Formats: structure tokens, sequence, C-alpha cells
């Protein structure tokens, strides 16, 4: 009585709705510092001539 | 920030002659140093 555990636990199934359907969430989150920046994107190349 | 280190290994007090140090490894470490201290193989 008056103390319930935090955690609860989704219930999915494949007869559920859009919105209650399970989504696979990641969050990409970027930070800089002083240290040297090296995450860098693909660098495109160009034929010699 | 960059860790720079240098080397130069070659066959034979110090020996007097010249010998250029070439660039072995970059290293983006961006942290501080202020003291160093060796490792021996017992």
């Amino acid at each position: 009585f008056n103390c319930y555990f935090p955690l609860r636990s989704y219930s999915f199934r494949p007869t559920y709705g859009v919105g209650h359907q399970p989504y696979r969430v990641v969050v990409l989150s970027f930070e800089l510092l002083h240290a040297p920046a090296t995450v860098c994107g693909p660098k495109k190349s160009t034929n010699l001539v | 920030g960059y860790f720079k280190i240098y080397s130069k290994h070659t066959p034979i007090d110090l020996p007097q002659g010249f010998s250029a140090l070439e660039p072995l490894v970059d290293l983006p470490i961006g942290i501080n140093i202020t003291r160093f201290q060796t490792l021996l193989a017992l």
C-alpha cells in the first residue's frame, strides 16, 4: 500500500496500434570539446586528371 | 592536445654522430601531461 514498483513493463503485441507498437529510438548527440575533433563524415574523392 | 612521438632505431656514452628522428605516431589525446616514468622488464 502506497508503495509501488517504479518500473513498469511495456506489453508489445503484433496486434496493436501505430501509437502503441514498439519503436526503436536512437538519439544521436554531438559534442565539441577542446579535445581534437575526430568524428568526420565521408570524404568524397574525384578522379584524377 | 596532440601527442607526437618520434623514433629512430640504429644498430651500432652517446655515440658521436648525426641521425634524424622520423615521426612515428600522432596521438590525439587532448589531455594535460606534466610527469613521466619508464618501465623495465625484469
